[PDB]
């Protein structure tokens, strides 16, 4: 699988995040579903971007975040904006890759421990 | 608020003659990504534009080996290797960093009857 | 089936009114992808308004297009807007929806005043 | 192997907290080691509670908190007093069964977000 | 066989120090705390506390809390109680007790 | 704060006959544990006390089927299911619930010839 590598804890006070998740995986011309979650569980998403690596495919929010994004060859940043200190949990990194096959997630993440202060 | 620089608002090449297209930067627009921010345009007369470059080295598809980017990461260049006469027009560079995104001057490559 | 962006036709409108222009997005997923705005001036270049986040609706302007030009999506009908409103004949231009890493864009929509 | 359930996330104003990792197991008459750690790379060991549950044996911490605990059958509550605001993060309910064999641990817990305040 | 033992008696007359030994022999020393308990002569038992064998934390019973001093050499496996400025309440056997109250001292009669 | 109260500070038996002994608290000793936090101590006389039972119902190595530990919450009992007279003494129960812990009062039960 592809290994995800995440900072262990970022700590907070703009209410704002920059959170960088580095794979060992180049993500150039592949099309993939990179994600981010909250929770011990892993039960909310706050950002998904996917699509082909190819044409810059948007970030967004299901679940109601405040949520840009940056992709690139082994890295995917998120930013997050607007975090509240009701929301300080760990987040899990995540891709899926569809094409061109075989079909592949990553092994799971650490995480790190968002702390909004 | 970034602004760009084409310095080279028309340049004349003829044919077979390979050119090089400029456009530096106020900030730099490399990024912890590792990749580089720039697209590189070129609108045709009447057409819209079409994507030539993107994240400064890469060349989208459907494009010319003729086409490079090449960059110091707040200079840039658009080295076209040998001038079809359909290669003419105005190029446009427009860094993808920080909004608000902005686009360069444009460099109309004027093409001539030697 | 190409992927495919499909834009409103020519606007022949006279100061103090509304407009919307329209784009289709069509051949390609297209919630996935972000949506920009590009203004051109007819004898100027090109400029860069904003984009839509097609999946969760939020525009982006740039400064100097900040009140008066507005955008929006048909989400289910592939469909994006810009509506510029209380027009002025600054804004008389061709106007450019286009999205994929701005690897698509539109026909054009040439808007005079 | 044996799996713990811990609540998802505790916040403390207290500075203060009681935090029972419920096994499924009976550590009834079983010597064992269950222990508690900090770290989304769990590589620190807050508490460690040792020996034989027939005798009721002391919970202790080398990495330096104010931990005191109790056991019972299946949980096991730990009890960290003195605790910072800069001590937020995840904290891990772990657990090694050693007689009477087989020996056997813990399938890896999800955790806790203790979240310190104020 | 697990087994404490404790330091012999003790006739120690007012204002003076006194340590008592308990020696903790069979188990693993630290894995188990330690606490201690008076017996007045006719009455019966009290709880003074207990020492942590391995961080050395003392924790102390209401009455006692002060005179009373608790304390290990831990590599030498044995538990020590010294009470300080003594007063003739503090006549009693004293007993260290550990492993969950299971084993307990021969005891330690102080007058 | 928590004040054990056995209330039967002696007890004659004879032998054969059993005998049950209690000792009454002043909070709940039951935990979320599920464990009830009280032991049962033997003093026979002369010698250091001896645990009889441990978490209420449990009792201890090397201790006779007779003894029984039964028990409410904050009422507990002590079944001597026939009294041997070894089994002679006094009997002291005490919580480990809070700090600090806290004996009983003892109850010392004689042997009737
Ligand atoms: C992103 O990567 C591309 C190319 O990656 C290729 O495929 C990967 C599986 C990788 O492990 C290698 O096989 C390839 O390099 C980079 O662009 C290429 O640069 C190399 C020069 O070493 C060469 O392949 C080509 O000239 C370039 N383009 C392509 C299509 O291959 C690109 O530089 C990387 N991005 C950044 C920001 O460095
Ligand atoms: C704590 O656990 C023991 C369980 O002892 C045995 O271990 C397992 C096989 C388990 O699945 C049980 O069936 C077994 O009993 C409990 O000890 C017994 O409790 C009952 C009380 O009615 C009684 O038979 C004796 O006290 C114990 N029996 C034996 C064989 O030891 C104990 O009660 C549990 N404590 C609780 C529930 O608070
Ligand atoms: C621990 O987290 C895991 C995921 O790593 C949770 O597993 C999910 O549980 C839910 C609810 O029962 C199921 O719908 C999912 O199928 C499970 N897997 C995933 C990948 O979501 C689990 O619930 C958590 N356990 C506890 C005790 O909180
Ligand atoms: C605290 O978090 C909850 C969870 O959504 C949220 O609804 C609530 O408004 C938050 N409070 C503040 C002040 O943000
Ligand atoms: C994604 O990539 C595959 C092959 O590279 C292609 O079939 C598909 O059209 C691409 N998607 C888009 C939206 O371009
Ligand atoms: C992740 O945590 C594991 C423990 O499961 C640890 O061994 C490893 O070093 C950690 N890796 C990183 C990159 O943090
Ligand atoms: C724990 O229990 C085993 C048997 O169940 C016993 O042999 C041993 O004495 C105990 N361990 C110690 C005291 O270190
Ligand atoms: C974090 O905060 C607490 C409370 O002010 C402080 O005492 C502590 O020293 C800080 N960090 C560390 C690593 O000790």
């Amino acid at each position: 699988k592809i290994l995800v590598k995440q900072l262990p804890r970022l700590v907070v006070y703009n209410n704002e995040v920059n959170l960088s998740c580095k794979y060992t995986y180049n993500l150039f011309s592949k099309e993939f579903r990179a994600s981010l979650y909250k929770g011990v569980d892993s039960a909310v998403e706050v950002c998904v971007v996917n699509g082909n690596y190819s044409h810059q495919p948007q970030f967004y929010s299901s679940t109601g975040f405040d949520c840009d994004g940056k992709l690139g060859n082994e890295t995917v940043t998120f930013y997050l904006r607007n975090l509240f200190v009701n929301q300080t949990d760990i987040y899990f990194c995540k891709i899926e890759v569809m094409y061109p096959p075989p079909y592949i997630g990553n092994e799971k993440s650490n995480g790190t421990i968002i702390h909004v202060k | 608020d970034i602004v760009m620089t084409q310095a080279a608002p028309s340049v004349p090449v003829t044919p077979g003659e390979s050119v090089s297209i400029s456009c530096r930067s106020t900030k730099s627009l490399l990024h912890s990504n590792g990749n580089t921010y720039l697209y590189w345009f070129l609108q045709r007369p009447g057409q819209s534009p079409q994507r030539l470059i993107y994240y400064m080295s890469n060349l989208a598809s459907g494009v010319p080996d003729r086409f490079s980017g090449r960059g110091s990461g707040t200079d840039f260049t658009l080295r076209i290797s040998r001038v079809e006469a359909e290669d003419a027009g105005v190029y446009y560079c427009m860094q993808s960093l920080e909004y608000p995104y902005t686009f360069g001057g444009g460099t109309k490559l004027e093409i001539k009857r030697l | 089936s190409q992927i495919q962006l499909v834009q409103s036709g020519p606007e022949l409108k006279k100061p103090g009114e509304t407009v919307k222009i329209s784009c289709k997005a069509s051949g390609y997923t297209f919630t996935n992808y972000g949506m920009t705005w590009v203004k051109q001036a007819p004898r100027k270049g090109l400029k860069w308004m904003g984009w839509i986040n097609t999946y969760t609706g939020r525009p982006t302007y740039a400064d100097d297009f900040k009140g008066r030009f507005a955008f929006s999506l048909e989400t289910s009908a592939s469909t994006a807007y810009l509506q510029i409103n209380n027009l002025k004949h600054e804004d008389t231009a061709t106007y450019f929806c286009a999205s994929l890493g701005e690897d698509f864009w539109g026909q054009g929509t040439t808007l005079t005043v």
